[PDB]
């Protein structure tokens, strides 16, 4: 007996060779391989396969190769591939990707993916499943920002702040031991993974290092605290000892040096260059040249992504009003004009497409949108396909190469940069079960269900008073993973090795899972998945023209984007 | 008033529907949440009027047509569900393929 | 180029289920007065007692239908179904407690089926 | 001096012989007896009786027969009677029902109901007070469901789920040790009493039993996991060892057996038969015959309650769309037609009235409404009075017999079935102080105040910024019993004896009161208060006609209900 | 806008009142929460207009009559209370037996 | 509808704007939150209409004038900011000194 492919895909999700459109973009992903055995697909419900003695094993105890949770028939989109598989979770971790069921009666069952008495089921047929997004440029300003992030599929926030204090409104910084301790305690109530950055500023080591020992997961160098040669140097000396990452927002004003002076202070050491295009901050006008260097892990923030007809007007005005700049003071106008540049914003689109900028991030509530990292990644990829064509490496008419390049920018690459990719950032065996289910029609726009540590934390779901969960109004809501003490087991506080060795969690009474930051100092650009290109980037000081390999990088702004007015009520 | 949680929530649907109807009145093709809100509010107001579940299943298919909404919206909406208090208590209405 | 968000473009061809396994066609009668629906992955010899068929031919087998579907028998209805072979270790536990082990133990399965009044054991 | 009865009732609530209408129904309850001493009624306020040296004792310390809380002048509606009394609470428990005040100067004071320095006062004059509702068919799908339940007077949720996972969306199951542990932790944040059901599926004992040892309070057998003879048998063997209840949703499809096969697997053991009418699930078409057996504790779920003109159209469509059934596939239509039956739904109304179905429940978010168990119980009683007349056992023109029969269905009977009636389910001395105050005009519709463990947890109350609490908008709100650590002392997690003996609460860090499940295996239908009828129920396989004692049970659907459009904004 | 908690809440009353007024305009007898919402919103809009507490106590008794509401609703509503910002600050209005 | 947190919040702005417009229609000079709500809702509806950020920066200065608002309100409002979904995605509009 044979099933036609349309029917097959409707019942079990797509299989090898089938393509799926991402939202209302022009981007198509193709199933590369499928772990199933045709006829023994897992599924759950009345008269379905996962029943006792059938696709559910009735013999084995939980310890004996049985899962806590099976996601059936997932279309995985990950740096590691675009493919169809069942996903098995146990003890809050991904333990198996393959084929789940009952070896009693089914062929091809992955040996540790038994569905048993202990196993919960999530149907992922017809869904796209990705890793949770890893946002590494978060300002902790307003706690309402967490749900905003979850609703667009973000599961880890790295950054800093103490709420709407001016220091935090400008910089991703939680300064000093006491503010760090306070925010680690606050974190116990935030239903998302968190790592906190200390202030990467000082001329003596001890004031900086004591932040790491207090529980910071990294540092931020920001011009508003003095992004001087000394602060850069001491922060990187600290980071090299402590095995944490340093992020930089360089000296826009070129007050103590130009870009080459910042690079000399860095002295070949690893650093994460935030908003590398520079509208979000950095040496005017040439900061984006950072993205060509082998020791730089370069990210974009999201409001320049991608380049649209309203971008420049929006950013020039935003910069002026937020810095209290006056339209009639020529120095203020000159500064704004040196910082907000169509030439570098246009080139940033193309640098993403070429794999020269490795990461996305938000800059939430400081100059970026907490809930639009994933959204704008895919709008960028879509614009690049329309303007540049399929990448040369594509085949079968699919956009798989571009899709793996772009999904990397907000999943695995930030995780690698931060020293946390042993725990999060991809759908791989042995990593924490932070998973996002997407209906393809809403892909990258609104997440269906966000799984944190193997339990649903956030879902688009309807009327709680109804006979069933789908009646209106369907909206984003916190689920049981966020409630009571379960918030502790479903989320990770990432901390320095030294703070963990010194017993900071016990001292503060932290009950969350504790994640160790490590392996951040002997990586480089070459470690960025699908985005590993080093090159000489030239930015013309007179025209702001960007050249790579002797060629000017320019593109036009677009008047319309997908993943926009079809979806949003405002 | 003694509002319960559902009554509080469902005020939002009415509000979104009013917003959407304003947008339609000034000539805009409606988007996905606008369309859902209009049809949902229609169902709940119909229940309040004392229509039957069967009447609302029929009528809900003729509240908006293709030419009222953006490209792709008809195919995004497979069905719209709402619960409301009919004269004979709460009932569920499902409108299948509301926009052809 | 009308855009249906999230639409599929499926490849050409058809998917053959349970490929390479032996198939068997048998007649089955619902001798009861209430409907019986049988899922794709129940060990066929262990279905409702009032279904009459050659119980031996259900041992080690299940319906050759798409995973997650079922065959319906209205009261009094007799029809042919196609069976495929169980895979994996070819063991069954639980369900109606007729097997609890290898499906190769045909004589023991049938003896239990007969003692408990499953119709169609010689 | 004498007071006319109208005036008396306005000031102190009704007394012996007085009747009160329940909401906008035709049902009248009559005060059977009154514990007061006329002239020494307790009341609180300016120049009122509960003042120091007067109705408040100024001598005794808390330990010396003094209450923590007195509910004055309550009209109790309970399986034990419909009567007027003061209710005294101490240490979170009901310690006295009688007459509160000061033995210094008042006659007839119940000796442990002294109003002293330590005593809070709730005025219940003109209110009806009931036990909190006990819902034993809860799917834990969306945490917003808790307030929905509280707003309609429910105080205990028994069921299962992990949030909006497909397994949980279909079945009241929290599967395996790990999911159970996670949901016990989640429960620490839910302001309601909870007990969790494990998966009642397996062919070996150990995979099932380990759920009980992990902290489950019972099991659920559901057809979607394979409601086979083996799963039934092993679950009941477990339950008999562990002293917990088993709930069943039987094999609708009759795949492995017909009803008589399920009963043979049960083999005379105690079981709770969920949605026994069968629209919610079970052997087609005759599952409702379960309700005649002495070892079956039968409940209804709420969307069939009661039978109305929209019921069938609503349920047929709901079933089709939720099971992805197609209107043009004859097997799908036949299945729907075999499951949704006016004949059995109509008969279910009458079986409730006759005391043959003992319990109500919701089936919250799976096929039932979290906030309508109490509501629909009284709509059913009202419809039955209109169609069948006063029951023969009534007198004085009151509906007291029917009211005690119906209040039992969602208070004491579920509690008995679950093995928790030592703690909850009725207004009796020695039980936990879960109490619901109702204005008669809102009785069974919207609770005024919900007391949990002797502290108000939920209330219909107004503007928090106002000079007084009654200005608009008046809406359901969580009160101080839900806040901070008080959520631990006002609510009970019900758990198996074995999990408690093995120290599961300490292991997981549970701070809630821990309740023991017990005495579930040597009860039967005869133990269901006011609903203890056993009989041979015949369901015609061709016509679906229901007969009891040779008589067809049929009634008409109604076009309108009370407790509906007069009250609800949507 | 700098909305405080009460301002946020009281938007709900206006919204419910608008909903209720729509229902009344298409000929429905109003229910208990509808009636309360209409009268409450009337009070708060009157305060905003600069009426006195005494004026609103009088007027609030003539906003809806028996024949505007369902059987029993008049006797369900003993009084309606609202606080609003008058020209001389927040004051409480109680309307006693608003529907005779 | 799949409302996200911002969509839920921003319904409130529309609602406050409707309330304010009612008050203006019966002849009241508007207060500080009323004025902010009207101008904010105008911006978000303009984005929905497909106007540019530059158009809305201009238009937002002519939605209300001095004589529409109470004494001091013009000088209380230095600028009004809103984010909305334009045809090219979310953008920020700032209207400087909206009421001269
Ligand atoms: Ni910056
Ligand atoms: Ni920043
Ligand atoms: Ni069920
Ligand atoms: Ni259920
Ligand atoms: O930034
Ligand atoms: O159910």
């Amino acid at each position: 007996m044979k099933i036609n492919r349309q029917q097959y895909a409707e019942s079990y999700g797509p299989t090898v060779g089938d393509q799926v459109r991402l939202a209302d973009t022009d981007l198509w992903i193709e199933v590369e391989k499928d772990y199933t055995t045709y006829g023994d697909e897992a599924n759950f419900g009345g008269g379905k396969v996962l029943r006792e003695g059938m696709g559910e094993n009735g013999t084995y105890t939980r310890t004996e190769n049985v899962l806590d949770l099976l996601l059936t028939n997932a279309l995985i989109l990950d740096y590691t591939g675009i493919y169809k598989a069942d996903i098995g979770v146990k003890d809050g971790y991904i333990v198996g990707i393959g084929k789940g069921g009952n070896p009693d009666i089914m062929d091809g069952v992955t040996p540790n993916m038994i569905v048993g008495t202990a196993t919960e089921v999530i149907a992922a047929e017809g869904k796209i499943v990705t890793a949770g997004g890893i946002d590494t440029h978060v300002h902790f300003i307003n706690p309402d920002q967490v749900d905003v992030a979850l609703a667009n599929g973000i599961t880890t926030l790295f950054g800093g702040g103490t709420g709407p204090a001016e220091g935090s409104k400008a910089t991703t910084v939680t300064p000093g031991p006491w503010n760090i301790e306070k925010m680690l305690k606050s974190t116990e109530g935030l239903p998302i993974n968190v790592g906190i950055l200390g202030k990467g500023h000082g001329s003596s080591i001890a004031p900086i290092m004591e932040q790491i020992d207090a529980g910071a997961a990294g540092l931020k160098i920001h011009e508003d605290w003095g992004a001087t040669p000394a602060s850069i140097d001491r922060s990187l000396t600290v980071a090299d000892e402590a095995d944490v990452q340093v992020a930089i927002h360089s000296d826009t004003l070129n007050e103590a040096g130009f870009l080459e002076d910042t690079l000399r202070a860095i002295n070949g050491r690893v650093i994460h260059s935030f908003h590398v295009e520079g509208a979000g901050g950095g040496h005017a006008p040439d900061i984006m040249a950072m993205a060509g260097h082998p020791n730089v892990l370069p990210s974009s923030t999201n409001p320049t992504r991608p380049f649209t007809v309203n971008t420049i007007d929006e950013h020039l005005d935003m910069l002026m009003v937020c810095h209290h700049l006056k339209q009639n003071i020529p120095e203020d106008v000159a500064f704004a004009d040196s910082r907000i540049r169509p030439e570098t914003i246009a080139a940033e689109d193309i640098l993403h497409d070429l794999g020269i900028i490795s990461m996305m991030s938000t800059d939430a509530l400081a100059m970026g949108r907490a809930g639009e990292m994933v959204l704008r990644t895919w709008q960028t990829a879509d614009k690049m396909k329309k303007q540049r064509g399929p990448l040369a490496e594509e085949k079968n008419g699919s956009d798989n190469f571009r899709a793996k390049r772009y999904v990397s920018k907000y999943t695995i690459n930030p995780a690698i940069a931060q020293g946390i990719a042993h725990e999060v950032g991809s759908i791989e065996e042995g990593k924490f079960a932070d998973l996002v289910l997407w209906e393809p029609k809403f892909f990258g726009v609104k997440a269906d269900r966000v799984i944190k540590g193997g339990i649903i934390a956030y879902a688009q779901i309807g009327d709680p008073s109804a006979s069933i969960p789908t009646p209106q109004p369907v909206m984003g809501r916190r689920m049981y993973g966020t409630v009571g003490d379960l918030i502790h087991d479903t989320n990770i506080t990432f901390m320095s090795k030294s703070s963990i060795q010194q017993g900071v969690p016990a001292k503060l009474g932290l009950k969350r899972r504790i994640g160790t930051v490590k392996n951040c100092r002997n990586i480089g650009k070459k470690d960025m998945k699908w985005n590993d290109v080093t090159t000489d980037i030239d930015i013309n000081p007179e025209t702001y023209e960007v050249k790579v390999d002797g060629e000017v990088l320019t593109c036009e702004p677009v008047k319309e984007l997908p993943m926009a007015q079809r979806y949003f009520l405002f | 008033m003694h509002l319960n949680p559902a009554e509080k929530e469902k005020l939002q649907i009415f509000l979104a529907s009013e917003l959407a109807l304003k947008r339609k009145a000034r000539g805009l093709k409606l988007n996905y949440p606008e369309a859902v809100a209009i049809i949902t509010s229609f169902i709940m107001e119909g229940a309040r009027d004392g229509k039957t579940v069967a009447m609302l299943m029929e009528e809900g298919k003729h509240v908006l047509t293709r030419d009222d909404v953006m490209e792709g919206v008809p195919e995004m909406i497979d069905d719209i569900q709402a619960e409301a208090t009919f004269p004979d208590g709460t009932k569920l209405v499902t409108v299948h393929n509301p926009i052809s | 180029n009308y855009i249906v968000p999230g639409e599929y473009r499926v490849a050409e061809g058809e998917i053959e289920i349970n490929a390479g396994r032996e198939k068997t066609t048998i007649r089955v009668s619902n001798t009861g007065d209430r409907p019986i629906q049988v899922g794709s992955h129940i060990h066929f010899v262990e279905v409702n007692k009032e279904l009459l068929f050659d119980r031996a031919e259900g041992i080690g087998r299940r319906l050759n239908i798409p995973s997650g579907t079922a065959a319906r028998f209205e009261p009094g209805e007799e029809m042919e179904v196609e069976l495929t072979e169980l895979g994996g270790n070819r063991e069954v536990f639980g369900i109606s407690d007729l097997t609890n082990g290898s499906v190769d133990n045909k004589e023991l399965i049938l003896q239990r089926a007969k003692e408990l009044g499953y119709k169609g054991v010689e």
